[PDB]
RNA sequence: GCUUGAGUCUCGUAGAGGGGGGUAGAAUUCCAGGUGUAGCGGUGAAAUGCGUAGAGAUCUGGAGGAAUACCGGUGGCGAAGGCGGCCCCCUGGACGAAGACUGACGCUCAGGUGCGAAAGCGUGGGGAGCAAACAGGAUUAGAUACCCUGGUAGUCCACGCCGUAAACGAUGUCGACUUGGAGGUUGUGCCCUUGAGGCGUGGCUUCCGGAGCUAACGCGUUAAGUCGACCGCCUGGGGAGUA
């Protein structure tokens, strides 16, 4: 069931990190589209935007590194 | 592509009614600004070979309206080459 | 798979909880893939085989259900 | 030898081997032991039975050094990636975290071909 | 003519100089007919990770409406300042205005 | 002359479409230094190899190349070859919604021209990992192999050449017509959006199957059904796609 479709947003923000959180493991993958029930048009937002925060520190790439 | 303000410049100049935007005098000069355009995109970027074979669909679609054109008005054919500056 | 161990807690509810935190990393299911070389005409053959086993289970198998086994 | 009251086991299971050492938190080794200098050789040192006298004949190493707590940080696949942890707390040692730290690239360079045996 | 998103991440010893910089960087934009649309500062923010030996830096948000000859020029004034360290001018459609959900 | 074929204009959409330039994280290798001490690596088992001139393990610092985990999906884009981090710049196509506009401007195409995986060639760089050749160690009756330790062309880059693949859907392009069922993906309209609902309507797409066709296998509105237009091709096996 996807929330982005309930929300009806049209960007997912890489800027909103409480939101990009949920999205991510605890080793910080980007979690499949088939357990959260992401709709495939912002499963692909969605993904863009977590590497958008990766490259700004705002979302680790894994858990692991120092 | 060509932009908004080049279309409505073009269609204003060679059209009737500055609405047809769908005749053959108008539809010629459309093809060839963006020719004259891709001009300058090629002599930057030669390996770009999939982008300059919709360059050469153009250069097919206007060769195509000249050849209509010819022989259903050899009159309005002489001056649409003479003013783009074609030479067939 | 980091995992501390929390105060008052045995050895072995630490154990089992690093014998689960390393398969939703797939840890062990990572390295034994990145073993050896696997072609683009493998990888691709094997992608496919896959979507045919998970549809031909699917479809196929309810045929026996909508039927009777004795 | 300066008693230091803590530190790391590093458990690089491989799965031919399987090579213990008892570090400090800083990255310094105290002593190590592995699976094939057990007396065990070939066939019989990767078994997940040959790694634990790898964590115990470790562990009879840095007794000198008085450590208390100690974690582990796993690295590598192998039979030995479990039972090295089981008999690190025989020798009387809490857990304080369980790390794995096996190397993921990201796609980087190209593995060796596939063997046709 | 073209909307943009700037965000530059400075250097946590040189974090007096930003109301500076947000000055000169400003001006830059507005000497070309340039709207400058909304302008935040994140304050030091902890990182996530390590960027070449320091764990804080100070985040600071642009949104500008510039030709891009003078974006291409600004792109190149964070090249060569060693105060910021990462920066990403990234393009927009439309304009915001809005407030983020980290001034919020 | 006409407007349904074909095209043009306005407004949006989705996308690894193409060319160019930056940058990021993880990992391998090497180099340097600390700690440490007798083994490491590999195999069916070993041995060659590396180690007491201090290896392997572990920590720190630097260098360099190549590729982009997760997302990722009988998902997407492209004429085909094919295309995967993220960011900017230049650019090709498809598609949808209503509304005007030109008025058969169309389809196919021998010769011709362009594009065309990988391997290979010429010139100049680059070279971390992998690896034809070559080398040693095994295996075996032998082993010019399989397996092991190494390792050079090559793989990467710029610009030319080559012009071939099981280059395949083993199915040439274009238009028309003929029962259905369950999905993916991308639009758009309308009904109380009383929520992702219900209800129509376009593009592309996976799986099943009816009539029909078929030597059978199977195909089956994305035809291998029923047609029309045009092109390519074939005529027993070998010799031979050879002289
Ligand atoms: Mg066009
Ligand atoms: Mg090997
Ligand atoms: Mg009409
Ligand atoms: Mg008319
Ligand atoms: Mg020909
Ligand atoms: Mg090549
Ligand atoms: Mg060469
Ligand atoms: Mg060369
Ligand atoms: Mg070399
Ligand atoms: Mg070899
Ligand atoms: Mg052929
Ligand atoms: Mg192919
Ligand atoms: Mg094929
Ligand atoms: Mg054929
Ligand atoms: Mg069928
Ligand atoms: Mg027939
Ligand atoms: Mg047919
Ligand atoms: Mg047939
Ligand atoms: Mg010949």
């Amino acid at each position: 069931f996807c929330r982005f479709t309930a929300e009806g947003v049209q960007e997912i923000d890489y800027k909103d990190i409480a939101t990009l959180k949920n999205y991510i493991t605890e080793s910080g993958k980007i979690v499949p589209s088939r357990i959260t029930g992401t709709r495939a048009k912002y499963q692909r937002q969605l993904a863009r935007a977590i590497k958008r925060a990766r490259y700004l520190s705002l979302l680790p790439y894994t858990d692991r590194h120092q | 592509s060509l932009s908004t303000e080049a279309t409505a410049k073009i269609v204003s100049e060679f059209g009737r009614d500055a609405n047809d935007t769908g005749s053959t005098e108008v539809q010629v000069a459309l093809l060839t600004a963006q020719i004259n355009h891709l001009q300058g995109h090629f002599a930057e970027h030669k390996k770009d070979h999939h982008s300059r074979r919709g360059l050469l669909r153009m250069v097919s679609q206007r060769r195509k309206l000249l050849d209509y054109l010819k022989r259903k008005d050899v009159a309005r054919y002489t001056q649409l080459i003479e003013r783009l500056g074609l030479r067939r | 798979p980091v995992i501390k161990v929390r105060e008052n807690e045995p050895f072995d509810v630490a154990l089992r909880r690093f014998k689960r935190s390393c398969e939703k990393a797939g840890v062990l299911a990572e390295v034994r893939r990145r073993e050896f070389y696997e072609k683009p005409t493998t990888e691709r053959k094997r992608a496919k085989a896959s979507a045919v086993k998970r549809h031909a289970k699917k479809l196929a198998r309810e045929n026996a259900r909508r039927t009777r086994l004795y | 030898r300066k008693q230091v009251s803590d530190g790391v086991a590093h458990i690089h299971a491989s799965f031919n081997n399987t090579i213990v050492t008892i570090t400090d938190r800083q990255g310094n080794a105290l002593g190590w032991a592995t699976a094939g200098g057990s007396g065990f050789r070939g066939s019989r040192k990767s078994t997940p039975f040959a790694a634990q006298v790898a964590a115990e004949r470790c562990a009879d190493a840095v007794k000198e050094y008085g450590i208390k707590n100690l974690e582990v940080m796993v690295k590598g696949p192998g039979p030995g990636r479990e039972s090295t942890i089981r008999a690190l707390n025989a020798a009387g040692f809490r857990i304080t975290n369980i790390t794995d730290v096996t190397p993921i690239p990201h796609n980087g360079c190209r593995p060796p071909k596939k063997r046709r045996v | 003519m073209r909307h943009y998103e700037i965000v530059f991440m400075v250097h946590p010893d040189q974090s007096e100089q930003v109301p500076g910089m947000i000055e000169r960087y400003t001006a830059a934009i507005t000497g070309a007919e340039g709207k400058i649309h909304r302008l935040e500062d994140w304050g030091r923010r902890q990182l996530a990770y390590p960027i070449n030996k320091l764990h804080k830096a100070h985040y600071v948000l642009m949104n500008v409406e510039a030709p891009q000859e003078v974006i291409d020029e600004l792109e190149t004034t964070f090249r060569f300042n060693d105060a910021v360290i990462r920066s990403m001018v990234m393009r927009t459609k439309h304009a915001v205005t809005e407030a983020s959900p980290m001034v919020k």
